[PDB]
């Protein structure tokens, strides 16, 4: 009876541990779905840039939303957490006890998913302007607070 | 007595809005079917969560439809929905239309849109590829039916 | 006083695009190899704009706004031998937050390739989470039945 009771209590506690594990995994998915949607919008905007006839001003305008979306990815990645665990914090592994004896666990792997790690921080589509440099029509005068 | 002939974009725009609305409703259905909700530590998922939470079929379908947007080989000058004034949100995944831009492109280059959306109808056409995949899903072997047959397992 | 000098003069850069479209630039101090944006003040001083930041040596510093970027006109700053955006560099913890990467220099190659690789990673991960979800559901069922018995 003692063996049976010990196993019963251990298995109950293991059930609750499994509760926590499933919850963390589900939250991870919840974050990843929105991350993926953002990336898909980014790809849309890139292939939009693929329109060769568009102007460099248009390219810059598009890059604006690209940057907005990248910052959004970073925000969500730094936001999502479970019970004080920043889920996407870093390349990490979790072992969750679900048995009733030593070393009886389910293993989960998590990644540092962010703009930097994915390498899309530096992504850009703009084209360098032609710039003509001249003294320009600087009308009037300068009346600086000279050190007389 | 004079007669005039011009061009009709009304029917087209008209038509397109229905498709966009249907897609948005489909996305809504996905969201409802996998509505997530956090719970206290140590307690299994909440009952209110969607019945398909954690399923892979929903992801399969949602992803499969999207890539059909990036049609391949279409001779249409445009290669993306933005060029025709339709954009997809990166946070919600829903489709929106800049109606006036759509009108302008309709009057301008309707032929390119024809080719992009349908064209010959053999392989060109986002609607063409999408119809292929949607039929595949709806098939007797289609993922939904084979998952509803592993759920005719969940049943029988 | 910055210690680097040259053909220091007041200019207003003007612009052109591949389409040859008429586009204008802005006021800056031409030096030569470097061009630094300038603001016109109430006293007529064409003062070169500067960027504030936390120095990588532990102090607080500020440096002139140099034009650049992938467009060639963005205001950028150089810290630790590398050029970073003026917009980002403002007051950032350059000392112990190296997350601020260099401002894009030119057009990016195969951005579609990069995007596709990232999306592949994301999809693979999501599938893994689904698999482990199913594993845990099986585990809970096992535990319930075993406890009953």
């Amino acid at each position: 009876a003692n063996r049976f009771t010990a196993n019963i209590k251990g298995l109950t506690q293991a059930s609750r541990n499994a509760n926590d594990g499933i919850s963390i995994a589900q939250t991870t998915e919840g974050a990843l779905n929105e991350i993926n949607n953002n990336l898909q919008r980014v790809r849309e905007l890139a292939v939009q840039s693929a329109n060769s006839t568009n102007s460099q001003s248009d390219l810059d305008s598009i890059q604006a939303e690209i940057t907005q979306r990248l910052n959004e990815i970073d925000r969500v990645s730094g936001q999502t957490q479970f019970n004080g665990v920043k889920v996407l914090a870093q390349d990490n592994t979790l072992t969750i006890q679900v048995g009733a004896n030593d070393g009886e666990t389910i293993d989960i792997d998590l990644k540092q998913i962010n703009s930097q790690t994915l390498g899309l921080d530096t992504l850009n589509v703009q084209q360098k302007y032609k710039v003509s440099d001249t003294a320009a029509t600087v009308t009037g005068y300068a009346d600086t607070t000279i050190a007389l | 007595a004079t007669v005039t002939v011009t061009k009709d974009d009304t029917k087209a725009k008209e038509a397109i809005k229905s498709w966009v609305d249907a897609y948005n409703s489909l996305v809504d259905t996905f969201s409802s079917l996998t509505k997530y909700t956090a719970v206290e530590p140590g307690e299994e998922a909440s009952d209110k969560n969607g019945a398909l939470l954690g399923d892979s079929v929903v992801r399969t379908i949602q992803t499969g439809i999207r890539a059909q947007f990036a049609n391949s080989g279409s001779n249409s000058a445009f290669k993306t929905m933005a060029e025709i004034g339709i954009t997809q949100d990166g946070t919600s995944g829903k489709l929106k239309i800049d109606d006036d831009k759509l009108t302008k492109v309709l009057k301008d280059n309707t032929a390119a849109a024809r080719e992009l959306l349908v064209g010959d109808g053999k392989e060109t056409g986002i609607t063409t590829k999408i119809a292929t995949e949607v039929k595949s899903y709806l098939a007797d072997d289609g993922i939904i039916d084979n998952a509803q047959d592993n759920v005719n397992a969940t049943l029988k | 006083a910055a210690g680097v000098t040259g053909t220091a003069s007041v200019v207003k850069m003007s612009y052109t695009d591949n389409n040859g479209k008429t586009i204008d630039g802005g006021l800056a101090v031409k030096v030569g190899d470097d061009y630094y944006s300038a603001t016109q003040n109430k006293d007529g001083s064409i003062s070169i704009n500067t960027t504030k930041y936390t120095a990588d040596d532990g102090t607080s510093k500020t440096a002139l706004n140099k034009l650049g970027g992938a467009d060639g006109k963005t205001e950028v700053v150089s810290i630790g031998g590398k050029t970073y955006a003026a917009s980002k560099a403002e007051g950032h913890n350059f000392k112990a937050q190296p997350d601020l990467a260099e401002a894009a220099a030119t057009t990016t190659e195969n951005p579609l390739q990069k995007i596709d690789a990232a999306l592949a990673q994301v999809d693979t991960l999501r599938s893994d989470l689904g698999a482990v979800q199913n594993r845990f559901n099986s585990a809970i069922t096992n535990l319930g039945n075993t406890v009953n018995n």
